[PDB]
């Protein structure tokens, strides 16, 4: 049948997702970040 | 048939400055 | 010129650990 | 004694036609602190496997 000689040629089409900018999302930290490297603590004196 | 949606666009009524007062960055 | 116990398998399977190492910032 | 905690597991489901799911109780802790590894089946209130 030619109909379904069509629908099983172009039947399996993966969808497609269109997220916008300016969206807002997260970001889920996999492992522990070490920052000890790169910054260090100093007191401000008063005054 | 369906296509995808536009981000909101901003209503163009309520128009004010964005500067009420002068910033220090610029020194003023 | 020139010189010179084994059972649990499904569960167990399932309790495997996923370790990810960690990252140190430069 | 009394009010000992037994810990157990199960797996694979069930079948079709199957009723009962086979649990295997794994250790248990005394309130003492007592521990034994017994790896027994465990049944229903009469007995029953599962």
């Amino acid at each position: 049948s030619a109909a379904a000689e069509a629908l099983r040629n172009s039947i399996n089409i993966p969808p497609t997702l269109y997220k916008n900018q300016g969206e807002r999302v997260n970001i889920l930290v996999a492992r522990d970040l070490d920052f000890s490297d790169v910054y260090s603590l100093e007191s401000i004196p008063t005054k | 048939c369906a296509s995808a949606p536009k981000p909101k666009q901003p209503s163009d009524f309520n128009r004010e400055p964005v500067n009420k007062t002068v910033p220090v960055e610029i020194q003023r | 010129l020139t010189a010179g116990g084994g059972g649990g398998g499904e569960l167990a399977e399932k309790l495997q650990p996923m370790r990810l190492s960690g990252s140190s910032a430069g | 004694d009394r009010g000992s905690k037994v810990v157990g597991f199960y797996q694979g489901g069930l079948r079709q036609g199957q009723a009962r799911i086979f649990v295997q109780w794994s250790r248990i802790e005394t309130p003492s602190g007592v521990v034994i590894n017994l790896d027994s089946p465990g049944t229903g209130p009469l007995g029953e496997a599962g």
